[PDB]
């Protein structure tokens, strides 16, 4: 998953 | 949703309680500058500041109602556009300057230093000139980065919800002009003169992303992981 | 000092409708596949002979008259493809799928795919004029919008007078869907909604002046010097 | 000569 995905994920 | 049960009031409180903070840069006062170093200092902010961003991001109504792969495009699509909103914004009492940081006020001459960059410095400044002859409140400000956010990729179904609240932004603008004393001639006319800044912040961001796209190729500045995915979205 | 302000909405739009550039044509060569080279050849010639025009059509645009020589040229530098595009959007509007570059040049995505790097753009013409048959937008809406993309977009690299001419433009915008029926709130819902779709049709211009400096570099096409010239504007 | 479009905007009819 992309990085922004993950920081909008957490 | 519960975006659209909000009135105008709500927005904007829910929208100013959102306000991601005033970052500092990494500027040593003492160090010369150089093309690298200059640009490795507005790069290194920018990727600071995105972590803030999307975290304001989940605070604007609607925008968590989306799902996870509607929000990650709203944000590759808008990043540059609300970095450079809030820096114009940021530099609206600093004729002449930008206001990256508290600590790193630049001019058009200290742009030279970076080739190519003076051409959108010049847009920025000219973009901060026009919010100060307009008188650009904190209250319209947070209204138009939230449209950014929501408009700059909804055309690149449940985008009826996008376009719902995006209304609601426009209600709540009006209702900012009508408490301010305007007319409803002078109500119209403002809401149309901020919304066709917004073109000019398209611009800029496109012209800001080529230019990006120049010192990532010439190996100019390390840019971060995160900074480097942002970018390659808009290829 | 100008004529235009003196003007009433009814008159602006009775000026509008009356300053319209004609619908031109391309080749009539049925020869099919079209090649890489055809195709920008085709369109590169229409675009060329549609400027003449838009010239035209500028000096007819209520306060376009009144600004210098050298600001005429500014704002038209600046917005040219954009309002090429917007005019293509606005004839494709009842061709869901399709670009109506002219009646005889309607091409479908796939065809996009004719020049390389261009299918891209294609698909944001073809979502925008999506959008306007979505929003059932009207020719007189429409005149107020293209006349807005030539005294805005270049405004801020520059104004008074074009800020008055543009908030004329408002009202009249406004007007016009006060005479449709629409309520006060729909009247500044629709508004924004038209003025944000500008910000999508400067990206889509940015793009294809990119795609259009590379044909040049890559010599896939013969560009006439007025196009040269118009390209060069922007660097 | 100096630019096609000076001479578009002088001569527009
Ligand atoms: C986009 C850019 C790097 C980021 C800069 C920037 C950084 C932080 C910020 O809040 C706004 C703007 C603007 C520069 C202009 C040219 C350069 O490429
Ligand atoms: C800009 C471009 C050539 C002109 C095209 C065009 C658009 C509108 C129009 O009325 C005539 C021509 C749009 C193309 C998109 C890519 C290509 O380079």
């Amino acid at each position: 998953h992309k990085i922004l995905h993950r920081l909008l994920q957490d | 949703s519960l975006a659209l049960s909000l009135t105008a009031d709500q927005m904007v409180s829910a929208l100013l309680d959102a306000e991601p903070p005033i970052l500092y840069s990494e500027y040593d006062p003492t160090r010369p500058f150089s093309e690298a170093s200059m640009m490795g200092l507005l790069t290194n902010l920018a990727d600071r500041e995105l972590v803030h961003m999307i975290n304001w991001a989940k605070r604007v109504p609607g925008f968590v109602d989306l799902t996870l792969h509607d929000q990650v495009h709203l944000l590759e699509c808008a990043w540059l556009e609300i970095l450079m909103i809030g820096l114009v914004w940021r530099s609206m009492e600093h004729p002449g300057k930008l206001l990256f940081a508290p600590n790193l006020l630049l001019d058009r001459n200290q742009g030279k230093c970076v080739e190519g960059m003076v051409e959108i410095f010049d847009m920025l400044l000219a973009t901060s000139s026009r919010f100060r002859m307009m008188n650009l409140q904190g209250e319209e400000f947070v209204c138009l980065k939230s449209i950014i956010l929501l408009n700059s990729g909804v055309y690149t179904e449940e985008k009826d919800h996008i376009h719902r609240v995006l209304d609601k932004i426009t209600d709540t603008l009006i209702h900012l002009m009508a408490k301010a004393g305007l007319t409803l001639q002078q109500q119209h006319q403002r809401l149309a003169q901020l919304l066709l800044i917004l073109s000019h912040i398209r611009h800029m961001s496109n012209k800001g992303m080529e230019h990006l796209y120049s010192m990532k190729c010439k190996n100019v500045v390390p840019l971060s992981d995160l900074l480097l995915e942002m970018l390659d979205a808009h290829r």
